[PDB]
């Protein structure tokens, strides 16, 4: 969706946006994974997983 | 360390982004770089004493 | 710390 320049990071020294991004990557996946489970053969087993 | 044709290990400057930006003069200062890598340092008190 | 002994 967005392309941010990395040169804005090192001088400003605001690391958090990166971590937010990393976790945000992780989160982007897990919900998506859940979505897949939701798509087909949805069962409480998915709940076991969650 | 990167592999040389003969098979020997050569020592390159590295293309690490913090390092690359710093060395290129694109963005960053050594003092700032150490802020994410090396221990921060001493703070000033408000009186100016350390 | 950074700038101003802060940073």
């Amino acid at each position: 969706d967005i392309v941010l320049n990395p040169l804005g990071v090192p001088s400003r020294m605001n690391i958090g946006q990166i971590l937010e991004t990393h976790l945000g990557m992780a989160a982007k996946g897990i919900g998506d994974k859940i979505n897949a489970m939701l798509k087909q053969q949805q069962e409480v087993a998915k709940l076991r997983e969650f | 360390t990167v592999i040389n044709r003969d098979g020997q290990e050569e020592k390159q400057v590295s293309f690490n982004s913090i390092y690359m930006m710093a060395d290129s003069g694109a963005r960053g200062s050594a003092a700032q770089i150490r802020q994410l890598a090396g221990m921060r340092g001493l703070m000033a008190k408000p009186d100016g004493s350390i | 710390t950074x700038x101003f002994x802060s940073g």
